[PDB]
């Protein structure tokens, strides 16, 4: 749907151009995980990977029907990333960061 | 930038 591409495009965008104190784009290590070749041990813990380029391509193909079902991947997104990650981590804290940045757009959605 | 537990 055109109309819910264009807002989750937009919602998205304020989360992918975010840089933290330091300058880094927070987003950056979220939009690829490793390949099953690169760490197959990232894929032992983690049931249901999630990154961007995955929300992009079904962004495409028309199966975001609703927000909450980008919602449930961006959660998923951010969950990934503790549980996989040590706290306190910087790769922890960004995904913190975008935690945040989300439940701004979507409770702004709304 | 990965920091497994």
């Amino acid at each position: 749907d055109p109309e819910l591409a264009e807002k989750i495009n937009e919602m998205l965008d304020v989360i992918l151009e975010y840089k933290n104190e330091d300058g880094e784009l927070i987003a950056d290590v979220f939009q690829t995980l490793p390949t099953r070749k690169e760490l197959p041990d990232y894929y032992q813990v983690i049931s249901k990977p999630m990154d961007f380029d995955r929300i992009n391509k079904k962004i495409e193909t028309g199966r975001y029907t609703v927000m909450e079902e980008l919602n449930d991947d961006m959660n998923l997104l951010v969950n990934n990333a503790q549980t996989y990650n040590e706290e306190g981590s910087e790769i922890y804290v960004s995904s913190e960061t975008i935690g945040k940045l989300w439940k701004e757009q979507y409770d702004k959605f709304m | 930038g990965k920091a497994p537990r």
